């Protein structure tokens, strides 16, 4: 895409009540957004090449 | 098949007994007709229906695929996982097929077999009251009115009460 240069990323699961901390002098590419798990239950991911077919 | 009545000393099924998997034809002089043997048909039915459900039932645990990911330096634990999942896939499609083609060959025995105990019922209770033509059928030896066929076919046929007019006919018969 262009470049020569790469972005890796990394995650993690915070617990409710621990911190999170960062601490760097360059290259940090740094959270604005993160996402709280408000629903846990049975998922999957599909893998298909088809699209929505407004059906139940 | 195993027990030959169905399509062996019986030539053939009737179209017009259509109450019933199995059951009788009577001539006399008040006439002709079908009639249904209730109890063979309803056992029969009860053993299929139990068969069918028993059949679902013991395949209600069986294997369910998940998906599951794998980067390009983990290709050995990809192997495993798709050969693991292909295997019980592989196991439970032979378990169904072959339960089916096993059960399938039971079931029409046992409706063979239903047949020749419903015509071996009829035998043992007529006894020498009447004449075995070899082909599903029996000629009577004394008049057998529709009272006296009903008893037939309910299992309550009275040998003592024909004995002795079967046995004129039979002498007469005998006697050329
Ligand atoms: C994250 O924040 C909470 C404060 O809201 C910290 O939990 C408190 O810890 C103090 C001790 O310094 C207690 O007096 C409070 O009772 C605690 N509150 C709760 C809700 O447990 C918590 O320690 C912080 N986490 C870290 C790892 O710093
Ligand atoms: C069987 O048939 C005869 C008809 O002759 C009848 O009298 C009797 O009630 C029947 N019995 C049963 C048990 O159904």
């Amino acid at each position: 895409n262009g470049q020569s240069g790469r972005m890796e990323f990394f995650w993690t699961i915070l617990k409710p009540n621990d911190a999170i901390n960062f601490e760097s002098n360059g290259n940090f590419i740094a959270p604005e957004y993160a996402y709280k798990i408000v629903k846990k239950g049975d998922s999957t991911i599909m893998k298909s090449e088809l699209e929505y077919g407004n059906c139940n | 098949g195993l027990f030959g009545a169905i399509a062996g000393f019986i030539e053939g099924g009737w179209q017009g007994m259509v109450d019933g998997w199995y059951g009788y034809h009577h001539s006399n002089e008040q006439g002709s007709g079908y009639a249904a043997d209730k109890e063979s048909t309803q056992k029969a039915i009860d053993g299929v229906t139990n068969k069918v459900n028993s059949i679902i039932d013991k395949m209600n645990t069986q294997f369910e695929a998940v998906g599951r990911e794998f980067n390009n330096l983990e290709r050995r634990i990809e192997n495993l996982n798709k050969k693991m999942e292909d295997g019980f896939l592989d196991v439970w499609t032979y378990n169904a097929e072959l339960l089916v083609l096993m059960e399938n060959e039971r079931t029409l025995d046992f409706h063979d077999s239903n047949v020749k105990n419903l015509y071996d019922k009829v035998r043992l209770q007529l006894r020498d009251n009447a004449k075995e033509l070899g082909n599903g059928c029996f000629e009577f030896y004394h008049k057998c009115d529709n009272e006296c066929m009903e008893s037939v076919r309910n299992g309550t046929y009275d040998y003592p009460q024909y004995s002795e007019e079967a046995r004129l006919k039979r002498e007469e018969i005998s006697s050329g």
